[PDB]
RNA sequence: CGUCGCUACUACCGAUUGGAUGGUUUAGUGAGGCCCUCGGAUCGGCCCCGCCGGGGUGCCCUGGCGGAGCGCUG
RNA sequence: CGCCGGGCAGCUUCCGGGAAACCAAAGUCUUUGGGUUCCGGGGGGAGUAUGGUUGCAAAGCUGAAACUUAAAGGAAUUGACGG
RNA sequence: UAGCGUAUAUUAAAGUUGCUGCAGUUAAAAAGCUCGUAGUUGGAUCUUGGGAGCGGGCGUCCCCGCCCUCUCGGCGGGGCCCGAAGCGUUUACUUUGAAAAAAUUAGAGUGUUCAAAGCAGGCCCGAGCCGCCUGGAUACCGCAGCUAGGAAUAAUGGAAUAGGA
RNA sequence: UACCUGGUUGAUCCUGCCAGUAGCAUAUGCUUGUCUCAAAGAUUAAGCCAUGCAUGUCUAAGUACGCACGGCCGGUACAGUGAAACUGCGAAUGGCUCAUUAAAUCAGUUAUGGUUCCUUUGGUCGCUCGCCACUUGGAUAACUGUGGUAAUUCUAGAGCUAAUACAUGCCGACGGGCGCUGACCCCCUUCGCGGGGGGGAUGCGUGCAUUUAUCAGUGGUGACUCUAGAUAACCUCGGGCCGAUCGCACGCCCCCCGUGGCGGCGACGACCCAUUCGAACGUCUGCCCUAUCAACUUUCGAUGGUAGUCGCCGUGCCUACCAUGGUGACCACGGGUGACGGGGAAUCAGGGUUCGAUUCCGGAGAGGGAGCCUGAGAAACGGCUACCACAUCCAAGGAAGGCAGCA
RNA sequence: CUCUGGCAUGUUGGAACAAUGUAGGUAAGGGAAGUCGGCAAGCCGGAUCCGUAACUUCGGGAUAAGGAUUGGCUCUAAGGGCUGGGUCGGUCGCGGCCGGCGCCUAGCAGCCGACUUAGAACUGGUGCGGAC
């Protein structure tokens, strides 16, 4: 190629978008934003393929130009804005807010949240440093940067950013015994308590984490996102409480639900 | 144009490599700056990413540092005397990153007089009468005199440095990159580096 | 002989050779400080680089190179080059059809700092990836292991 | 079974400094671009500084006509 | 008159093998793997042409293709024939 | 059978290319013979045996626990405790985990009217249902590289003029 | 479904091939009622192309004095819609093809602590002491008018006219502080001296970024010559930033008063940081046939060292001086390929054997080479320049080309 | 081309500068069309650095063929030969006999002298084996 790509093929689209082959050749190529396109969910597929509010690309653009969606409390008119993980998509006309959290099967879910719980957001600090005039700076996974952080926050920790102020409400340290969620890889969308962190110098660390059911699974350090203290989460959880079920038991769960409904 | 690529070369085994695409822009090469000594002429060149590089075609002034004295002054370049890469660049009088040069000691002596209050570069005195008497005496009070005599006990200059001060020209080594930054910054040779380079000039000529 | 055998002057760019040596400090050729850095990964900086006088800008300890990437190993084959040696890495490549391996070797060019003074042909050397030092060199020697040696009759 | 005699076919050797088509190159000429050093066909500014108007009171506020400095300059 | 080991072999055997002739190896093979070299791929063209290399030469080593063909072969059986 | 014939490339047939898995007296075939470096392959030998309730039932079946050291143990002086450092070789090997695009392959669900497909879809409406319930799994992804277990087979070492612990 | 059958002989057991048999994948023949999907000028010619189209774009929010329409409501800068044109952005994506290419591309893995990055998002933008600021300068468009050429999206001379175009340049924050220089003065142990400290008149830099040199050791890595501080300076006239920009409603202060100062919502725009989209070159391992290719590379860089040049950066990328090195029977080098690589397709006991031009990812090319402008990103081809090969129109003086984009 | 030595232009001089000769040159464009026939003339040429085929009796072919360079000036580098290397009056033949009295041993110090090779800069109207 000679420059950046501005097209996205339908099959080349991320799997969790749940896009189908037959509707169109292309995909909603996400615009540049706070989240990588491989891990984001563009707003168009949110209001069309998830909430069924709009039918095609033109209709979903109509709501954006009527300025009804406020990603992080800010009006976004971009049809292909990359939402990402744990973002309050607020539509105050319907008075309904959503936190974009992965479900059990590692896909973004329609997780309705109460308006009072929608005023804050957890973020993972990706690096800290000191800039000019000896001012400490901090950046998050949401790409937002803050000046004057609390010195107790180190890297790969969690902070409770506050909407409409952009400040810190509380912070969670990353150590053994904390409740986290895997945000990438095979175990994406799973919730557990940190049990061990093996440090490999020069390479990526491996974190072993145990869910509430006792199933223990490993992942990379960069996939670890602490979302609570001890065992109590700091946010509302999606349906299923972030557990993983092998194919045997969700089969009989579906059969039992069919039996009860019949 | 000129190419910065690697695929025009024979591989490690000595075999001949067949290129798989034509010359690409990002692996380009531009002509050598060939900095000279003369009136300031600088050409701006637009480089990759829309930034700017400065071609120091001809330079006359240079920002140099004593180093052992923390004295950095903007002096003028007399002429290059040596180049460890290629002796041809010396007689062509071309300024490169690590060519050693002769610079004027006028700003360096001036700081020495106005700070240490000792003669440097002077033979017999009574040659700069409107100012030198004032700067040596200054009729200053007891506290100011007691401040100058603290630094007078360690205001000692090595023999090689003071000799070149009497010469009027100091041996300096460039550290910046003319043709890249458009400047001829550097530092002043001293110590074993000056003694070694002096033997290089002596062996070269004389 | 000494460390000055070139048209330039060999020195470590971080270290300042001149410290304004005046009457307060006895000017009896005071030892200049030596810049050295630990490289991590459990590798120990040898005493030769700690107490040495050589200058080599490509030395992992006393130079401007950072070891990062793959850590490999090999056997010294040739030592006929200035501050670099050729190592041979022997491995087995698996052929699925015949369910059998075959011996294959790769000759890798690595940079040997003079801090490893008693290297010999046939000894094991562990190397670390770095920035391209030359056309074919992208690794630096980080450790030396003798091969049933240490005794010569 | 083999020579010899007849008819077809397929390759081979072959004077012809055989011919043609690609590829890599020694040597020589060499368009065009790029850079560098000159170059200055022209287009403007200031110095105005020949006039007049003049002005806080010829000591001009300057509004113009306009020689032009035939210099300094972009 | 015996015994041991290494040999050249011999006789016999429903060890077993093999298409059989036969073979104690040519055995221990669909119950298929002790280690490791060379080497064959229907018959002709052809051990030819060409290239390289060896040789004083004669020639040696390495070594095709086009084309052509439905068989060419091996072991045994019966007959027929034999100066 | 609304399809069938022909030509040609290729696969099985072909154990007629043979690693699994072919042959070499006579069918095609082992060099005239020997030496020999690459290559390939290499005798045996180093911890076995014995244990404690949990134990494929001491229920003499045995899930099976097996009856490394040192540093703050982060629950300058508490036993209520478990983290910092290295391996008393280096490898190969095997198991686990991480990371390994989708489509395609296998495969879960789904009456597309069946199917190839596709990723949808189902439930009630007594008509206010002024809407509820789901799915869009999972497996495999060689070889190379990363992590943690095991140490049987194979290679490589230690102390021999003792410059040995 | 882990399969065979006919053919050498008078007959028989074999070896052994030929032929048969089944699938798929191109063509072709004959035939063909319905319906759902669905390939389709790859193979020879990456051969040549008439014609038509395939990339342009405006919100209330850069510039409307086109009457080209139009509310005028009528004494007023512009109601509004707005053609044209300047400015900005895009045109570097897509689509097509598979010629080149055999550790090359590409696949997995890893690094960039060795780099650049339009835009999005988040930081930062009174941090700097320094007679227009209630707004500064000269034009160029479109537009009217004179035309020339056979011709082209060719255009000149003449006259206006705009800006977020192109330039210039303040106030303000702004009271001062810091670090140097210190006129001197004062409190002082006081004594015939020093003195232990203060305020300071006068001059010098004060911020971010860039380029050096030096000092110490706020945060961070596995490891910085990291980041952040401190000092001495530099800061490139084709010269870095420190808003001379545009809409939306319009409100507040009135003591000084009564004409000025305040104010919200944006939009555009920015030096630098981070993020995103990435891109570029690197690490380890992996590729078909060929020895009738066994020794290659090294004068013209081959292998390394030192110092430079260039580049966005790391490197013989190039230059100067040195050392003679580097790769090979574990197949180098060379040649061939009817080779783009891979995900994959066919056949299907197991193992394998062929095919992958083809819709996804990566690469390469736009008739063959080469060199460039703009732009963040091109060595761009529905951009330019030159040569080579074809080839178009001509009034023979000139001009214009690139369907391996869809037809 | 010159020195030592030798000579007077070869058995006459003067004046002119016709043809035709004899000896020697040059010639635009073409390039053997001339002629029995490239006869004659012309081209090439030294040295340095590269690079050299068929064929072969393996010696040759071979200066095969083909190509580049060459001046002047200013330097640089390499290539050698001679001597001497003493720790000291412990004493007297400012010097001589033995010795308690020393560590060039990676060799220096000074002096002297040939040509030759290589590299570089500068430089001239691209001229340089400048004639031979
Ligand atoms: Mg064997
Ligand atoms: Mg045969
Ligand atoms: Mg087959
Ligand atoms: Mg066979
Ligand atoms: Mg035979
Ligand atoms: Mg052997
Ligand atoms: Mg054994
Ligand atoms: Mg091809
Ligand atoms: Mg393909
Ligand atoms: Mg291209
Ligand atoms: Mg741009
Ligand atoms: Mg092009
Ligand atoms: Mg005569
Ligand atoms: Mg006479
Ligand atoms: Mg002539
Ligand atoms: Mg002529
Ligand atoms: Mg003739
Ligand atoms: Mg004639
Ligand atoms: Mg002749
Ligand atoms: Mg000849
Ligand atoms: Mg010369």
């Amino acid at each position: 190629a000679r420059g950046p790509k501005k097209h996205l093929k339908r099959v080349a689209a991320p799997k969790h978008w749940m896009l189908d082959k037959l509707t169109g050749v292309f995909a909603p190529r996400p615009s540049t934003g706070p989240h990588k396109l491989r891990e984001c969910l563009p707003l168009i597929i949110f209001l069309r393929n998830r909430l069924k509010y709009a039918l095609t690309g033109d209709e979903v653009k109509k709501i954006c130009m009527q300025r009804f969606i406020k990603i992080d409390g800010k009006v976004r008119t971009d049809i292909t804005y990359p939402a990402g993980f744990m973002d309050v998509i607020s539509i105050d006309k319907t008075g309904e807010n959503f936190r974009l959290i992965y479900d059990t099967k590692g896909r973004f879910a329609v997780h309705r949240i109460t308006p009072e719980e929608a005023k804050y957001k957890l973020c993972k600090v990706r690096k800290i440093f000191v800039g000019t005039k000896g001012i400490p700076h901090l950046v998050t996974h949401d790409a937002r940067t803050i000046r004057y952080p609390d010195p107790l926050i180190k890297v790969n920790d969690t902070i409770q950013i506050d909407l409409e102020t952009g400040k810190i409400t509380d912070f969670i340290k990353f150590d053994t015994g904390n409740l986290c969620m895997v945000t990438g890889g095979a175990n994406l969308g799973r919730i557990g308590v940190i049990t061990n962190r093996e440090r490999h110098p020069g390479s990526f660390d491996v974190v072993h984490v145990k869910d509430a059911n006792g199933n223990s699974f490993a992942t990379r350090l960069s996939n670890i996102f602490v979302i609570g203290k001890g065992n109590k989460p700091w946010i509302s959880l999606p349906r299923g409480k972030g557990i993983r079920l092998t194919i045997a038991e969700e089969r009989d769960k579906r059969l039992a639900a069919k039996q009860s409904s019949g | 144009g000129i190419s910065r690529d690697n695929w025009h070369k024979r591989r490690k085994t000595g075999g001949k490599r067949k290129p798989y695409h034509k010359k690409r822009k990002y692996e380009l090469g531009r002509p050598a700056a060939n900095t000279k000594i003369g009136p300031r002429r600088i050409h701006t060149v637009r480089v990759r990413g829309g930034n700017k590089k400065y071609r120091a075609l001809r330079l006359d002034v240079g920002n140099f540092s004593w180093g052992s004295e923390c004295c950095t002054r903007k002096t003028r370049i007399i002429d290059v005397v040596y180049n460890a890469s290629n002796n041809e660049l010396v007689r062509t009088k071309t300024l490169v990153k690590n060519c050693i040069v002769l610079i004027d000691s006028t700003p360096y002596r001036q700081w020495y007089e106005s700070h240490y209050a000792l003669p440097l570069g002077r033979k017999k005195g009574a040659k700069l009468t409107p100012e030198e008497e004032e700067i040596l005496n200054k009729k200053r009070s007891k506290k100011i005199q007691k401040k100058y005599d603290e630094r007078k006990k360690n205001a000692k200059i090595s023999s090689l440095l003071e000799e070149q001060f009497q010469q009027g020209k100091l041996l300096a080594c460039i550290a910046s990159r003319p043709g890249q930054c458009g400047r001829a910054d550097g530092y002043v040779l001293e110590g074993k580096e000056l003694e070694f380079y002096l033997r290089k000039i002596k062996a070269r000529k004389g | 002989a000494d460390i000055q055998t070139e048209r330039a002057y060999q020195k470590q760019p971080t270290i300042f050779q001149n410290k304004k040596r005046v009457l307060l400090g006895e000017t009896g050729k005071e030892k200049l400080p030596r810049y050295y850095k630990n490289i991590g990964l459990g590798f120990k900086t040898p005493k030769e680089a700690i107490e040495g006088t050589y200058i080599d800008k490509k030395c992992p300890f006393t130079g401007n190179v950072s070891i990062r990437g793959r850590i490999l190993s090999g056997v010294v084959t040739k030592m006929k080059m200035q501050r670099t040696i050729v190592i041979r890495r022997d491995y087995l490549h698996y052929i699925r059809k015949y369910n059998r391996f075959e011996k294959r070797h790769k000759n890798m060019s690595v940079h040997l700092s003079p801090c490893f003074r008693d290297v010999q042909i046939g000894d094991i050397v562990t190397v670390g990836e770095c920035r391209p030092l030359s056309k074919t060199v992208r690794f630096n020697v980080l450790k030396v292991t003798k091969a049933a040696g240490t005794k010569k009759q």
